[PDB]
């Protein structure tokens, strides 16, 4: 056993961003996040 | 003190003094995807006196 045939190491999915209307206008303001919320599964996954 | 000469019979002193606005007002805390906020209103003032 010297050969050690082909395997896969890792896979990456890269999506796009959430689309939005150009002409309706943006308005954003930052806010502090609630510490009593498990914010991990709200941002989990590559999907838009 | 040494001596001077004016050719005039009265001497008046006018002192225009100004209290300008200090450059305080550090910077607001931002995050990269949001819009800014306006800067507060300052005050400057003048004053003048006579002797």
């Amino acid at each position: 056993d010297k050969i050690q045939l082909f395997r896969t190491i890792g896979r990456v999915q890269y999506w796009e961003r959430v689309p939005r209307l150009h002409a309706y206008g943006v308005f954003a303001l930052p806010f502090p996040m609630d510490p009593d919320v498990e914010w991990g599964n709200w941002f989990a996954g590559p999907h838009p | 003190f040494p001596e001077d000469s004016t050719f005039a019979s009265e001497l008046e002193l006018y002192l225009l003094r100004t209290q300008d606005a200090e450059q305080t007002g550090m910077t607001f805390v931002h995050q990269v995807g949001s819009t800014s906020l306006p800067v507060e209103a300052r005050v400057a003032k003048v004053d003048l006196a006579k002797a």
